[PDB]
């Protein structure tokens, strides 16, 4: 249900 | 014949280039095979991740992987009446170690993932600081949060570094079984 994961800000 | 003494076999090429290739090889004096027999000096490679190639990487590290190019452009230079290197040009197509590989990171701090991205980058991979669903490994510090949970989720090899210090002494992909966290 996300496209990516986003990089660990 | 340049390629006298030279067995070839191929992984993930298709079937029209392994045409090519396989004719072009023979004219230039090497043997063909359709299966990865004992004799084979050169895998040449559209793909880690075949049995072919995994086979080479594990139990072969005296064959040559290739990338899909090294016999046409080798093919066209000799044909073209070119004197050839004594090399044969191998040294300039060797497939790159982490090919097609997209490598995501969790749970390491910095510089290490600054480190990390450079060395993907240097031999051949993709770097992606967000988990996408074509990537083909998470390299982990530790097995928790979000983007691991996504890798089990999405079918994503989850490996430790490891995995990547040894695919580049190896110039070669290693399976990521070798590499799983404890």
């Amino acid at each position: 249900g996300v496209m990516t994961v986003p990089n660990t800000p | 014949k340049p390629l006298k003494g030279f067995v070839i076999c191929c992984t993930s090429i298709d079937l029209k280039q392994r045409t090519e290739i396989s004719t072009k090889a023979t004219k230039l004096g090497a043997a063909y095979r359709s299966d990865f027999t004992k004799d084979v000096t050169h895998l040449i490679a559209g793909d880690f991740d075949t049995p072919k190639y995994k086979f080479a990487a594990k139990s072969r590290p005296d064959i040559k992987i290739m990338s899909s190019e090294w016999i046409p452009v080798l093919y066209e230079s000799w044909v073209q009446g070119e004197d050839l290197d004594d090399g044969l040009l191998v040294d300039k197509h060797f497939l790159p170690t982490l090919f097609k590989c997209r490598v995501c990171l969790t749970n390491i701090g910095q510089p290490e993932r600054s480190r990390i991205e450079n060395y993907v980058l240097k031999h051949g991979g993709t770097f992606c600081p967000d988990l996408t669903r074509d990537v083909t490994h998470l390299i982990a510090g530790t097995s928790s949060g979000r983007k691991y949970e996504y890798a089990l989720k999405w079918k994503i090899n989850v490996v430790c570094v490891e995995w990547l210090w040894q695919s580049i002494q190896r110039n070669a992909v290693l399976e990521p079984q070798y590499f799983q966290l404890d």
